[PDB]
């Protein structure tokens, strides 16, 4: 269980996906060109999990960059790890997708969808042991979401016993008022219930939320959102890139936080919360458990944990930890689900993330996602009752029932949360 | 001499047999190259040490042992320390990918690539034994590799080494150091599977572990480390009958007539005193008196339970050090004026002794002081149904809900193994309440 | 048959082939087999031009289609600002009701166009309109945690 091929798909996936390069980059002491500048030993232990060791111990992103729009791979490579990406990866069609789900997955997006396997093909057999993947898009465009879960259930069929892993970013009006992002999303929705293996679920609605309510900044772009997103999957990814105690993997975190096939949409979460260009061991667990600090827009408070994980960062007395820990545990109790003995562990890492003396992450398996998807459920069903743009759909070869059929998945999602929130160990 | 082969499986069973091996050297006065000055016989012999380690031409002594693991991180720390030269290079056998803290890998798909390679490498042991008596098998019940490969090897060594021993020391999940919300399905799982096939198994409470860590030797948050060190000292008073003359448990054979008065019942409690810290250099030296009454507190106990709610069946009482006999006597003799040690009415109320006149050894770097008197007590006592119990609720409480179900199911095992080995385990606890 | 091409160009966003189409007697107020008319598709494609031009010559501001929905109701969904403020200014029942117990008010809040609420809130919506759950626009709001929309529905 070693390495991770990396999959960004549509503008959200690649966007979010460079910062995660950018990001990760500077934490194990890479540059730009490629070059090992670090300074801890520490920085290279697991340095393969997502980077190729090429010629002249030059470091290459195990990462493929996809999107039917072809403008994105040009602000891919004007970034500042822009050139660092491998000249061959880059997959990208002449006409986009235009927000529509069945042109990235039916139509535009199943022709282009060949070429993507042919490069992750390549990545999968130069690979000493494949882990699995992971993939970065939104559920509200029609690539990321469309031609991302047309990709899912490829790659699925082919590498079956390997574990599929998604940050999925979810639509709010808030920061996209694009009726039909509902859409796209429930039908995509009814893919990844199915497909993948774990989803962090990285809502915008939750994102502008903290940028707007607790950081004061009245007018939040995609680079402030964005800021939260990495600094979340840098957190969530620390366990796979540092060694640490536990030898993490992507299999083992689903064995231990996913409890029944379906459930698999975690509230990732973390804290400190700061903004761009802008505490102790107590502090940070309260912050990490507090509904301000989630990265989606639901009160933990109003449903139960199934499983938790949580990631502290920095120098830190493990026994202080362990302290706080069970202490949030025992006052906060009723959160929990007593039939799920031990559901709750703890990694400390030694490395810090850039300009943190301390950070926590938290990783939620909590009944109180159903919120969100009681979200997005109101607002598909606001728009097919009235059969708005349908036609934008049928029209590219989808069928009225599949509508019908993802509503219907994501409604029966939404009871089985409810059913083991209201379940007791008796 | 009767050869005795040790087979550590996963990362518990691997980084225990790696302080063992390391204690065992030191008592044994073997260097850690293999070379062994005090043995006259160079390239052969019949001495007691002789049951745990081979000899080469050259007067190397090497580990009559198996390092197995799923994945290679824990093996490879092996084969780079201290004590790299002294194993068989091909005894140390690693996969690619691991179990995942999941039984159903580690016995089923994952395990079945390697099962072959290990028990052509266990026969090669084997073919060099005059007289096996059979194995030691180290592992934890947590872990999918200790789980599920420990049963699936357990299963095959009983089909090729039928009239064999099989002895487990057994590591018991403890919430304050455990890996996997699935430990107590792992558990179960390897508890039913293996039951038939086992004769005699030392379980080993991690939380027993942890706090004599803490409260004997004044560790504020014990590391595997120090937990292991700990361990590797009791199970080397529970094996230095095999490996020195004596009296008590010569052979394996006598572990069973000894302690297992019925087949399934063959889990002994085991408690070990003095643990001094070894920063109380100068301590003052406990009487046998002290150190036996000591053997009779459920703080020095290797499985948190209460002998005082169960009854005894066999009590054997292995002494290291200045002890004499008569000194042995005259502190059984005040215990037995004593209500809460109840015998069975079918077994005799006799305590077994067996004295070894050579004071412990302690490794250096461990945490422990040196003692001039050690005892290690083992007693097959019907309290040890608390630890079971404890573990069953734990599985209970889950697989009501089937939690976690699906992942053993998607890796060729059937639901219905779950609750076949919750019935075997819901039949063990009646076993003990049957006994009194 | 001049009505059913009234009715593709309200929605392809032809004005000039409305203005002639009208001229030649096309139906304004022509319905497609669900009920839906010029103005209902000008309001739901964001055709403004489409939706003053069609109130000049007749329109029904408050035609329904089969659902219940009026211009309005579709406009508030779709979230056209313009389009909403022209059909109140031509006689748009704020307070209608479709078959699901919506009204544009609870259209609007749920999908998230605060202006649009704002807008229908000063014009005189109700915030006890009830739908068939028993919901109103605020009790969406609660329900979903929307701070912003609830501040909104308290003004
Ligand atoms: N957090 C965040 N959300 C983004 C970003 N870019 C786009 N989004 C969201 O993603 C959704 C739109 O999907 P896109 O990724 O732009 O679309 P696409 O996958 O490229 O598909 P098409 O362009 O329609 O073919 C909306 O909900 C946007 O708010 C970004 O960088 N950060
Ligand atoms: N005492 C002790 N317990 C250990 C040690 N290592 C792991 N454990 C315990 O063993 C259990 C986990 O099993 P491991 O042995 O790590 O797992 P494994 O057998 O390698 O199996 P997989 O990793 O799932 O393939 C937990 O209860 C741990 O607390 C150790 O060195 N000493
Ligand atoms: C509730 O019980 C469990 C939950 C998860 C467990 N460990 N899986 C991982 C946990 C991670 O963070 C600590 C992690 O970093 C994100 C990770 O990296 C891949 C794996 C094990 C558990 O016993
Ligand atoms: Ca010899
Ligand atoms: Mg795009
Ligand atoms: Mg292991």
């Amino acid at each position: 269980m070693r390495e991770i091929v990396h999959i960004q798909a549509g503008q959200c996936g690649n966007q979010i996906g460079a910062k995660f390069w950018e990001v990760i980059s500077d934490e194990h002491g890479i540059d730009p060109t490629g070059s090992y500048h670090g300074d801890s030993d520490l920085q290279l232990e697991r340095i393969n999990v997502y980077y190729n060791e090429a010629t002249g111990n030059k470091y290459v992103p195990r990462a493929i960059l996809v999107d039917l729009e072809p403008g994105t791979m040009d602000s891919v490579r004007s970034g500042p790890f822009g050139q660092i990406f491998r000249p061959d990866n880059f997959v990208f069609g002449q006409s986009g997708a235009g927000n529509n789900w069945a042109k990235g997955h039916y139509t535009e997006g199943a022709e282009l969808v060949d070429s993507v396997l042919d490069v992750v093909r390549k990545e999968s057999e130069s690979c000493d042991c494949l882990q699995g993947f992971q993939l970065t898009h939104s559920l509200g465009g029609g690539t990321g979401s469309g031609m991302g879960t047309l990709l899912i259930s490829k790659i699925r069929e082919e590498y079956p016993d390997r574990i599929m892993n998604t940050f999925s970013v979810m639509p709010s009006p808030k920061v996209s008022d694009t009726v039909v992002e509902p859409y796209n999303a429930t039908l995509s929705v009814h893919q990844l219930v199915e497909n993948t293996d774990e989803t962090y679920c990285i809502d915008n609605e939750a994102l502008y939320d903290i940028c707007f309510r607790t950081l004061k900044l009245t007018t939040p772009t995609y680079g402030d959102l964005n800021h939260l997103v990495s600094a979340t999957m840098s957190g969530v990814t620390t366990c796979l890139r540092f060694p640490g105690q536990l030898n993490a993997d992507l299999r083992k975190l689903a064995v231990n936080m996913v409890p029944f096939p379906r459930l698999h949409f975690f509230m990732p979460g973390f804290a400190p919360l700061t903004s761009r260009g802008s505490l102790t061991v107590p502090e940070l667990t309260q912050q990490m458990f507090d509904s301000k600090n989630m990265m989606a827009a639901c009160d933990p408070r109003h449903g139960r944990y199934l499983t938790v994980a949580a990631i502290f960062r920095g120098r830190m007395s493990m026994k202080e930890v362990d302290e706080q820990m069970l202490n949030v545990q025992n006052k906060n109790s009723s959160y929990f689900v007593e039939w799920i003995p031990n559901n709750v562990k703890t990694a400390v890492c030694d490395i810090p993330p850039r300009g943190l003396k301390m950070s926590a992450t938290f990783i939620g398996n909590s009944t109180a996602i159903q919120e969100l998807f009681k979200r997005i459920s109101e607002q598909f069903t606001a728009m097919f009752r009235r059969k708005a743009f349908l036609h934008w759909y049928t029209g590219e070869g989808m069928d009225e029932m599949e509508f019908t059929e993802a509503e219907s998945n994501m409604n029966d999602l939404v009871s089985e949360y409810q059913q083991y929130q209201d379940a007791t160990a008796d | 001499m009767r050869e005795c082969i040790s087979i550590h499986v996963g990362q518990a069973g691997v980084q225990i047999g790696n302080a063992c091996w390391e204690l065992y050297c030191l008592e044994h006065g073997i260097q850690p190259d293999g070379q062994m000055p005090s043995d006259k016989t160079i390239g052969g012999g019949d001495d007691s040490f002789n049951t745990f380690f081979s000899e080469t031409g050259a007067g190397k002594h090497v580990p009559r042992a198996v390092f197995v693991d799923l994945e290679p991180t824990v093996i490879d720390e092996v084969r780079t320390g201290t004590y790299r030269q002294l194993f068989h290079p091909e005894q140390l056998i690693t996969g690619k990918e691991d179990a995942a803290n999941n039984y159903a890998r580690g016995h089923y798909t994952i395990g079945k690539e390697i099962i072959d390679l290990v028990l052509d490498r266990i026969r090669k042991l084997a073919d060099q034994c005059t007289g096996l008596q059979g194995f030691l098998v180290f592992h934890s019940f947590g872990g999918g590799t200790g789980s599920g490969f420990t049963s699936l090897l357990m299963e095959r060594l009983s089909v090729d080494y039928g009239k064999k021993s099989k002895l487990e020391f057994s590591i018991y999940p403890a919430p304050q150091v455990s890996t996997a919300v699935v430990e107590p399905y792992n558990s179960i799982l390897t508890t039913h599977t293996t039951l038939e096939h086992s004769d005699c198994a030392f379980m080993v409470d991690n939380e027993a572990i942890y706090d004599i860590c803490r409260r004997n030797l004044d560790i504020e948050r014990p590391t595997y480390t120090n937990l292991n060190r700990l361990i590797s000292q009791i199970v080397s008073s529970i094996t230095a009958s095999l490996r020195f003359d004596g009296a008590l448990n010569v052979d394996l054979t006598e572990f069973q007539t000894n302690l297992v008065p019925y087949p399934r019942i063959h889990f002994p409690l085991a408690t070990y005193a003095p643990v001094i810290s070894a920063e109380k250099a100068y301590h003052e030296q406990l009487s046998v008196a002290e150190i036996t009454n000591a053997c009779f507190e459920p703080a020095n106990q290797m499985v948190k339970c209460d002998p005082r709610h169960g009854k005894y069946m066999a009590c054997c009482l292995l002494y290291r050090g200045d002890v004499v006999p008569k000194d042995v006597n005259a502190a059984i003799a005040t215990i037995k004026t004593k209500r809460s040690i109840q015998f069975v009415d079918w077994c005799p109320t006799g305590f077994k002794v067996g004295i070894n006149y050579q004071p412990p050894t302690v490794v250096p770097g461990g945490d422990l002081a040196k003692v001039q008197r050690a005892v290690c007590m083992l007693s097959n006592t019907t309290a040890i149904a608390e630890a079971w119990a404890r573990l069953d609720h734990k599985f209970d409480l889950m697989y009501a809900k089937r939690a976690f179900v699906h992942w053993y199911v998607g890796e060729g095992m059937e639901e219905g193994e779950f609750s076949e080995a919750r019935e075997d385990m819901a039949a063990l606890e009646k076993d003990y309440e049957e006994v009194g | 048959d001049l009505g059913k091409k009234l009715l593709e160009a309200a929605r392809a966003g032809q004005d000039d082939e409305v203005r002639i189409l009208m001229a030649n007697g096309a139906d304004v107020n022509a319905t497609d087999a669900s009920g839906l008319t010029p103005l209902h598709l000008a309001a739901t494609y964001g055709h403004l031009e489409i939706v003053e031009v069609l109130l000049k010559h007749g329109a029904d501001v408050n035609a329904i289609d089969i659902m219940g929905s009026t211009p309005l109701h579709l406009a508030a969904l779709i979230g056209h600002l313009e389009i909403v403020e022209v059909l109140l200014k031509h006689g748009a029942d704020v307070n209608a009701v479709d078959t699901w117990g919506d009204t544009p008010l609870h259209l609007a809040a749920i999908m998230g166009h605060l202006e649009i609420v704002e807008v229908l809130l000063k014009h005189g919506a109700d915030v006890n309109a009830q739908d068939k759950f028993g919901k109103t626009a605020f009790d969406i709001s609660i329900d979903n945690g929307n701070e912003d929309l609830a501040e909104i529905l308290q003004k």
